[PDB]
This record gives structure tokens, sequence and C-alpha cells, in this order.
RNA sequence: UUGACCUCAAAUCAGGUAGGAGUACCCGCUGAACUUAAGCAUAUCAAUAAGCGGAGGAAAAGAAACCAACCGGGAUUGC
RNA sequence: UGGUGAACUAUGCCUGAAUAGGGUGAAGCCAGAGGAAACUCUGGUGGAGGCUCGUAGCGGUUCUGACGUGCAAAUCGAUCGUCGAAUUUGGGUAUAGGGGCGAAAGACUAAUCGAACCAUCUAGUAGCUGGUUCCUGCCGAAGUUUCCCUCAGGAUAGCAG
RNA sequence: GAUGGGGAAGCUCCGUUUCAAAGGCCUGAUUUUAUGCAGGCCACCAUCGAAAGGGAAUCCGGUUAAGAUUCCGGAACCUGG
RNA sequence: CUUGUGACGGCCCGUGAAAAUCCACAGGAAGGAAUAGUUUUCAUGCCAGGUCGUACUGAUAACCGCAGCAGGUCUCCAAGG
RNA sequence: GUGAUUUCUGCCCAGUGCUCUGAAUGUCAAAGUGAAGAAAUUCAACCAAGCGCGGGUAAACGGCGGGAGUACUCUCUUAAGGUAGCCAAAUGCCUCGUCAUCUAAUUAGUGACGCGCAUGAAUGGAUUAACGAGAUUCCCACUGUCCCUAUCUAC
RNA sequence: UUUACUUAUUCAAUGAAGCGGAGCUGGAAUUCAUUUUCCACGUUCUAGCAUUCAAGGUCCCAUUCGGGGCUGAUCCGGGUU
RNA sequence: GUGGCCUAUCGAUCCUUUAGUCCCUCGGAAUUUGAGGCUAGAGGUGCCAGAAAAGUUACCACAGGGAUAACUGGCUUGUGG
């Protein structure tokens, strides 16, 4: 009974939500996220996972400060009014 | 090369234990048969004469 | 081939010793000043059972000579020690059972136990139940003592090493048959995970050197060289002789 | 006793700086096998892919412990 | 090559929990009797055992029953093994892929195991199988020679344009 | 599972009291006063880990379409000050 | 009958957690009364008790098995013959 | 490794392993030493462990035959040749072995026999109470398994 | 080419507490002139107790509430052993 | 008369080595060792136009094959009848 009766015993999560990415990939016993690598300082990325890099790279979010850097450069980082 | 090993592992030993261990390892029979082979080496010359 | 069972034992994942119900390391009192210039008197408060150990332990209380407090040491109980007995530890201690005299100050034929190898490691030799060390001879110049160990070996150790006079309590245990796989289960359940033992000749050849074949047999000789490597040392390692002697 | 020197510390001491992201191109380390040899082990793939460390608008290199053998040339880079 | 899994399951640890009613009647003890003494006998008491019949529970022997495009990628029915422990089990925790764990079947490691899964190298290689897209006109074969780890393949000569 | 350390080219690995100068505790004293200087005490030595282990203290009656040992009425208890 | 508990008895080469936390004792540091104090482990009296969860199912239809699947999934209460 | 108890575990160290505190130039690396050379280099001596020589070891892996003579003895092979036990056994080709028993009839079962293709002693041998969803034979009871089929209910 | 040495290196313990040398004070000791040495150098019927820079002695201070130094508890070398 | 009366009686590249020329080269210039070349032999591939090479799989896998076995059918009929 490795199929249907064994699927009834599944009610204990191995992963919960992660703090940096909100992914539900944070392993409870390992205390590590399997997608972004929290709590390591570097973010988990691999050159074989180029599509995953495309999924989580810069520009897939809000760019709350980086949207204005090109415009401030074009104006020359001016000050005043 | 043999004398290093006796200093390494047989420094603290007495002759009762030494005789017991060589009798249990069978080297004493080899020493006996080597001296015996010397005895028939002399003895065959004596029988020839 | 796979990694064999005795090869897997050294990682210590499930092969660590079960130490939940143990009462502390049974060591001798440290050799400070009193034990090497005079003696010191302590008291046996209780004799207790140690989990996973065949011998009982003794909880001996001394007074700290430098601070107002009490020290509690765990000794291995000698056969004949009772609760409320005064235990004397030191160079000038009288020769009675339970006292912790150094080996330089006991005569010929003395039976001691919990013997230090070097002076100060707080007990190494003759600690299992019913075992003892006999003093075989002294050597004052180059101050050493010869001792007979429970294995029958004769060691030459320092005369400043200490030992508890008498034999370890709880002797004669292994004379009783266990009679039951349940009894062996409860015996090893508090020691470590080394039981039950599957024979390697009953395995598959991926799992052991002895495994495989259309009959259960070893194949090559079971005597293994000392220069063999891990994964090969399964059998009788470096056997000088085999068989039942008569 | 007092005052130096040397060395080593402590401060939510005064002021600073490093980490992470990106990584097409750049500077290094580490490092395969599929494949080809009509098999295969040196070889090849390849001083490559994957992995790790570190920069900039370029980086690196760069003003000879050079090339030459000629009636000698003259930093580096690229075609 | 680099990562992800012990939510199933294997094993150890830590902390909890669960297990009707019967049968047999072990030590210890009490009374009576006998004996010269050792000690024996009889009647009770007591309630031991990896004992036994048998529920809940755990498992899965047979019908090679049902079903077999099923209720179900392993179930249903009857018959069964076991049922106070080497028992069953929750949660926490540890062990990760030539590695783990195994009362040992090459078993189990998320329906995947005589080496898991994911992505990349990778459009891996194939003397082997299958396919290969409009018309008309003209010419029109070979299965033979020699060499090859050659015998389902090539080179070379021949035949053809 | 950090730190002190020690490996590792490195991502990181070991170790958890270790070859560390590892800290805070009460009385107060002073009443330019702030909290130093009077003192004296103590050496564990991060932290995480149980909604079934340990653990301060609440019960009854009534009430809603849907909440209650939590609201209402009454009657208690514990902790800190 | 279910359950709680007490005093016992049997078993073991099995003798069947730890820490936070609270109390007591030993000790005698120090502070202390006579026109006055000393005591808040006695009684009464005063104030405050933050944050998050709290509905419902828990299974032949609320979970997992592609589903409103005869499967699987821990536990408490338990009337009469 | 073997697998409760009882009773035993015979012979063989030649081979393959394992193991010696034996004896010591046969094999004999790099470094080092010596000679020749102008030097690169060449040639020798010396030379650690391990091999090689000498012992031990079968509850180590394993093995347990022939040929003669005459139960016995002597030879070979290769060390020793199957001891105590057990058997057409789950191990016996021939084989449906031979004898007895069981039946009307038995390639099945059981008890014996043993030149056993190719049984055999911790590769464990023989025996064994109790136990077994283990394999096999016979007997009593019992029955639609069958002679030989018929009928009824629910879906 | 054979033996010792300690500071390199290595192992172990401790909250780095009693190391080494010398000296007292006793005992043995035979001294052949005066001491050569060697052992010791506060604890053993009893499941109590042992802590407040220590009492005492002594010397200062400015007496008072007390405070400090030496000794009690032998010197010397800072090599934790 | 350019071996055996005739028809069989044998071997590439790379590497090593020998003989000859004592000839050519070691590329800044020479001498001498050393090395590399040219011409002709030898060391050998017997699977003989010339890979360096043990098994097992009843746990097995892939690409194919009726070019190829283990049924039936078909031809044959020794053998059988
Ligand atoms: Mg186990
Ligand atoms: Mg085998
Ligand atoms: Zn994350």
């Amino acid at each position: 009974g490795k199929g249907t009766p064994s699927f009834g015993k599944r009610h204990n999560k191995s992963h919960t939500l992660c703090n940096r990415c909100g992914r539900r990939s944070f392993h409870v016993q390992k205390k590590t996220c399997s997608s972004c690598g929290y709590p390591a300082a570097k973010t988990r990325s691999y050159n074989w996972g180029a599509k995953a890099k495309r999924r989580h790279t810069t520009g897939t979010g809000r760019m709350r400060y980086l949207k204005h850097v090109s415009r401030r450069f074009k104006n020359g980082f001016q000050t005043g009014s | 090369g043999k004398l290093k090993k006796i200093q390494k592992k047989y420094a603290d030993q007495d002759e009762t234990e030494r005789l017991l261990r060589l009798e249990a390892l069978g080297t004493l029979k080899g020493i006996e048969k080597q001296q015996q082979r010397k005895k028939e080496e002399i003895m065959k010359r004596e029988v020839r004469e | 081939g796979r990694v064999i069972r005795n090869q897997r034992k050294g990682a210590g994942s499930i092969f660590t010793s079960h130490t939940r119900l143990r009462q502390g390391a049974a060591k001798l009192r440290t050799l400070d000043y009193a034990e090497r210039h005079g003696y010191i008197r302590g008291i046996v408060k209780q004799i207790v059972h140690d989990s996973g150990r065949g011998a009982p332990l003794a909880k001996v209380v001394f007074r700290d000579p430098y601070k107002y407090r009490l020290r509690e040491e765990i000794f291995i109980a000698n056969e004949g020690v009772h609760t409320g007995q005064f235990i004397y530890a030191g160079k000038k201690a009288s020769l009675n059972v339970g006292n912790v005299l150094p080996l330089g100050s006991v005569p010929e034929g003395t039976i001691v136990s919990n013997v230090e190898e070097k002076p100060g490691d707080r007990g190494a030799l003759a600690r299992a139940s019913g075992n003892y060390v006999i003093i075989i001879g002294h050597n004052p110049d180059e101050n050493k003592t010869r001792v007979r160990l429970p294995s029958g070996a004769k060691k030459v150790i320092s005369s400043d090493a200490r030992g508890v006079i008498g034999v370890i309590a709880g002797g004669g245990r292994v004379d009783k048959p266990l009679l039951k796989a349940g009894r062996a289960f409860h015996k090893y359940r508090l020691k470590r995970n080394s039981w039950p033992k599957t024979r390697g000749v009953a395995m598959n050849p991926v799992d052991h050197p002895h495994g495989g074949g259309n009959h259960q047999h070893i194949g090559k000789a079971s005597t293994i060289s000392r220069g063999a490597v891990s994964g090969q040392k399964a059998g009788l390692i470096a056997a000088r002789r085999t068989g039942l002697l008569r």
C-alpha cells in the first residue's frame, strides 16, 4: 500500500514560508530556504538555472529606488530647485 | 629493523612471558629445527668417515 | 559495492551511545595537594545503579580545602563499600578497601581497581564489574610499579598513579544466561545500536565481502591482514592462530 | 614613589570604510564527462561547461632582464 | 557537473499515548500428616510467564473468491496470524545518492531503486528502425573483385549518368 | 547553532567551554551629581529547540442567526507595584 | 462500570529525563526600643495586568489520495437487557 | 562464524591466506658513498620495508584418492585420504533401486539395506520435548468435491 | 659512533593552589670534631560541624563608631604542574 | 653459378639497434662529447595488410533482427509406422 493509503498520512509540512522571498521553501528542520538560500548572506542562484535567474532577477519587482537613477543621471545629479 | 620493534613493543617484558609467547607463536620449534639441521650436517660427515 | 556496516559505524549517526540516563563520568578525585602530601576524608552518601554499566557507582562527598563548599565525586563502587563509610584518599591513607592510595605506597600482592595509567587521568584500568589489578613488583629507582591487568598482561606504570583498593562490585554477572532475545534487547537498548547482528555471509555481495553465492560460505580465507584497508577488514583481523585449542 | 618607552587591550569613544545585487564583456582559481579516435586507456572534446573569488565603463596589458642576427628594429593593444 | 528531498518508508534517540473477558497455575507463605533424621506427602493461599483461547488494535494465510476500462495505480468479502510485549503509535529530532538505513528481501530512501529527484553539459553518439513534400521528358544499374576486429558497415575496381 | 580560535583557493567546515584579558550583582556612598569614585560578592560562560513534557492564577448561571472558562450578572484567585 | 488515589507485592545483565522556578534550614552581617519604636511571610485597604490565536469541519462531502473516491489519517467521554 | 537443550565435534599446515621477538644476502627504490670523464653522464659497492628462506595456525578458506600386495599391509598423488554417525534423506544419475508394510490395485508414504553419480562432523554431524497460516502420507468423523444434478432468495 | 640536556615540537590536567631549593622542629643516625646523611615536618572507632580580609599577640593611628601594618601561616626563584 | 631440380617454408608505420657515407644539421661564431638526419639490415605483430585486454548476470537494460534458433504450418521421409 505505497500509493493511495500512503498518501493519506501526509499532514506535516517540510517547508514553510521564507522571509526574503515568501516562497514556501524554508525547510523547517534545516532552517534554510531552498530557493533563495536564507539565512545565508548571498542569494541562491546558479548558471544552470538560467530560467530561475530570469524569474528572480532585477526588474521583476518594483525597483523602488533604481527606477529613478537613470533620470537623476540624465539630469546630472543636480541639487536645489 | 627487527631491533626497532623489540624496543617499540617488547621493552617491558620478562623471560617467563617471553618464553610463553615464543612457544605460543612457534618460533622456538623453528630454532630447534635449525640447530637440528646443523646436527645432521655434522652427523652425515661422521657417518661418511 | 556499497559501504559496509562496520564502515558506517564510525560516522556516529545512529551508532552513538545512549547516554540519557547516565549519572556522570565515573572519575577519581583530582590529584591536587592533599592527595599527594597527606590524605582527605569523604563520605559515601549513596550507592546507585548506572544505566548501561554492569557495576554500581558510589557518590562520595568531600570538602573543598580552599573554599567553603562540598564536592561530590562519582566513584566506581568496590565490593564491600557501604553507605556512610568514610573513604580516605591520599598518599598517607591507610590500606583499607575503598581507599585511594597511590601505587607506590602499597606492598606486594595488593589488589586495587580503577587504576590510573599516568598520574592524573582519574581512573583507566580495571573498571568493569569484577575486575582488578594486582601489584606484581616495585622499582624505587626509576620509580615504577609492575602490575597484572585483567587481560593477563603485565604493565609497568608510574608509582604515583592511584588506585582504589579492592575489586569492582557486581562481579559474576556474565555467568547468568540471558535466555532471551528480549533480555539482549534490553541490555543493548541502554548501551548502543549494535544489536541484532546480521551475518555477512547471509547478505548480498554488494553489502559485505562474505555475501553472495549459491551457498552461504565465506569464499576466501577469513583471516585479514593488518595492512588491509577499510571495507576489507571483515573477519578475524591479524589472527596469529585460529581454531579451538585443546 | 613618580614619570617615560615598548607591546597588548577596552569603550553605544571622534570620524570613516567592507559585505549584498547585477554579471553580456573583463581578471583569476578550480574543473569534468558526453563526443572523436569507426573498440579503448595517452590524446581529443578542453586549458571548455558547471562551481568559487574580484572590477570597470571598459577591464587587462604597457614603457623591455624585448625582438633579432640585419645596412638592425624599439611600450602595450587590435586588424 | 551543481543542487533538492526522511510529509511515504528504513533505523537510532527525546517526549507523550493505547491495549475486554477467559484458561493454565511458577516462586514465596499457611495448616495437617509421616519420618529417627534428612526431608517427603496432602489441602489451601498467592498470581509468575518474550505462556495460552479470544476483542479493540497490528498484520496479511487461503479462497489462487469479488473486482480487474475497479469504490481503489493494490481495494472489498469470508477465512486467517498475533494480541502485555523484540508490542502498536503521535509529535520532536538525527542519518542524503556510489551516499544513507537494512532481525538482510538488493529491501526501503515521497506511486521512482541492482544507485532517488531536478536543471545543465545536450540538439550526447548510433555501422541500427521509421519518415523524407510538384509534373513531364531522356538515359539507366548492382548484389561481383581485393583489403579492413571485415561478416547488418566502409574503402577500391566494375556496372550508370 | 554564533563568538574565541583552527582548517579551507573558496562557497564555507570543525567545535559549544574550547590554547579568550569572555562579565553583572547588590549594598550604598555622595547629596557641585551624576552615577563615577568608598567598597564587597560571584565565575555560569550566546542563542534556538515541546500548542502531548515542566509551568503563578476562574468558576457558576444567562445570553447570539452565527462567539464564549473570553461577553453580561454574581462570586474568586494570582503576579507585579 | 469508568476514573482518581493509598499502602503493598512481582520483574529486570532494563532500576525506568533535564532545566527554569519556588520554599526551608545552617550562619550571624547589619539594623535596632521606652515615651518610644521595630516588624507588612498576620488581617484589611489601593493601582495595573500588554501582544498573537479564539468561527467551523475533523471525515462514506470541509484533510490527503487528479473527485462530494467503500482507501488512509492521533486522541477524550461511553446508558439498559 | 555457528545457531536452544542432549551427545559429540575425527585426520590433514602440501596449496591459498593469516601470523612470528628466526637468519640474513639472494631480490633490492630515492637520497647518500666511491671510481672514470672536461662535464652532461656512465659504472659499481652499500642497500629500509616487503618479497625469497625457516616455523606456527583448520570452531582460517578448504581437502578427506588411487595402485598393488594380502579385514590387513606397502606404495604413489598432493598434505591427509571420510573417523563417529546418517541415508534412494529437501542431498542417489542409473531409479518407478531391492526387501517388508500400507491398498483390490500405489512412480506416493513408512521401516530397513548401502562400493553413497556427488552423505558426513561449528561448510557443523546425529538426536530431540514443545511450538508452526511450513512440506508430505494414512485413519475416524464430516459433507453437492463427485455419481448427477435439482430447487429457493437478494442484487 | 655511542650516551645525557631543554628551549623547539608532542600529550595531559587544573576555576593554572602549595613546584624547586634552602632553613627550622622531632626521630633514627655514627659522629672521630661538628655534624655525614635519611625519614618525617597538625587530620582514622562514629552518615554532626568547619565560610564573614581569623581569633589571639604586637605596633601605629588619633579613639569612637573604629581603621591600617607585622605575626599567627619560615625564607628565596615568579618555571601553573 | 645472384642459394637449395621446380611448385610452400613468412611480416608495414612508430621506437630501438647495427653497417655504410665519415657525409648533412644542432639556426649569434667555433672545438670536442652528446643528439638528430640520409642509404641498407635486424628486433614483430600466426586474428599472419599488423588493437595493449578476464569473467558473471535467474536483478538486468537499449538499438535492432524473422539476415538467426526455441512451437504450428510448408518442402523432405533417412528414422518411425
Ligand atoms: Mg538496531
Ligand atoms: Mg560468499
Ligand atoms: Zn527564501
